[PDB]
């Protein structure tokens, strides 16, 4: 029920594993250090 | 009739009571989330409710 974007503080990776569970299909994981990350986000924003 | 009047009267009390709820819910979703178990509990149960 989030109005603002959910930024999650997760050491021990409980949050991460649960988002992969809840959002099973087409949850495309993108480290900020990914090389073409701007392209992968802007394509997922448009239809993802 | 008796079981649909009871569902009405309860739902009418369930509008006004889901107006005072939503305040707590909203207050809780917006801010609480950065805090730890003990403190989170002290904000909505010891101060707000």
């Amino acid at each position: 029920a989030c109005a603002r974007w959910p930024l999650i503080i997760d050491p021990q990776l409980q949050g991460s594993t649960w988002i992969r569970g809840k959002q099973g299909e087409n949850l495309t994981t993108i480290s900020l250090s990914q090389p073409k990350w701007l392209g992968a986000l802007t394509s997922s924003i448009s239809s993802g | 009739n008796k079981r649909w009047t009871q569902n009405v009267k309860f739902l009418k009390e369930n509008i006004k009571s889901m107006i005072g709820d939503s305040l707590l819910a909203s207050a809780f979703v917006s801010y609480i989330g950065a805090f730890s178990a003990k403190l989170r509990l002290e904000l909505w149960k010891n101060t707000w409710l």
